[PDB]
């Protein structure tokens, strides 16, 4: 039973709201499993900022799921919080995006997109921002109302095995 | 009205 897609992305459920930035990311996966996976399901977390991630994209957490069966799947998946020293006091005060991406076998299929709103909760702070991020006093707001799925099309489970493994370019 | 909680593992990959 191979209906095209054998997992799609029914929604993910933003547990942490409002939370801090240095607080631990929390969402709750689901999607359905049309027939059960001969391989595994990679699901991680990572934070950009922005758009190009002026923090370097950082994979803040990777889970693996398997043996993965039949019909909804859900769990509540944890992401460690990243460390404002990759984002300095004025440059995580900003919004950012986080994106959650499941990986079968490789290949990448779903990537969610969600912004985050990070502010001073206090006034003072938010006018006058100080020299050392105080994070605990940043608010991490996800604007879990506006979901950005991004789906791309793989192969499932009948797939030859030719180039799974993106072209390594020398950068910088 | 069915669920799946799984136990997602942290990478941990075997072959």
């Amino acid at each position: 039973g191979a209906m095209g897609s054998i997992v799609s992305l029914l929604g993910i459920k933003v547990l942490n709201n409002p939370a801090k930035f240095t607080d631990p990311y929390e969402f709750e996966i689901t999607f359905e499993c049309l027939e059960s996976l001969k391989h595994d399901l990679e699901w991680k977390l990572t934070y950009v900022g922005s758009s190009r991630s002026l923090d370097h994209d950082q994979e803040l957490d990777s889970i693996l799921v398997g043996p993965v069966p039949v019909g909804v799947n859900k769990f509540v998946f944890s992401a460690d919080p990243p460390s404002a020293e990759l984002i300095p006091a004025s440059e995580l005060v900003s919004v950012t995006v986080i994106l959650l991406s499941c990986s079968y076998d490789g290949r990448e299929f779903v990537r969610v997109g969600y912004y985050v709103n990070n502010e001073y909760d206090e006034e003072e702070l938010r006018e006058n921002p100080p020299a050392k991020v105080q994070v605990d006093h940043i608010v991490r707001n996800i604007l879990a109302e506006k979901p950005r799925v991004t789906r791309f099309n793989i192969v499932w489970d009948n797939e030859n095995e030719g180039d799974l493994y993106p072209p390594e370019q020398p950068g910088v | 009205l069915a669920i799946t909680m799984l136990k997602p593992r942290k990478k941990a990959k075997a072959l």
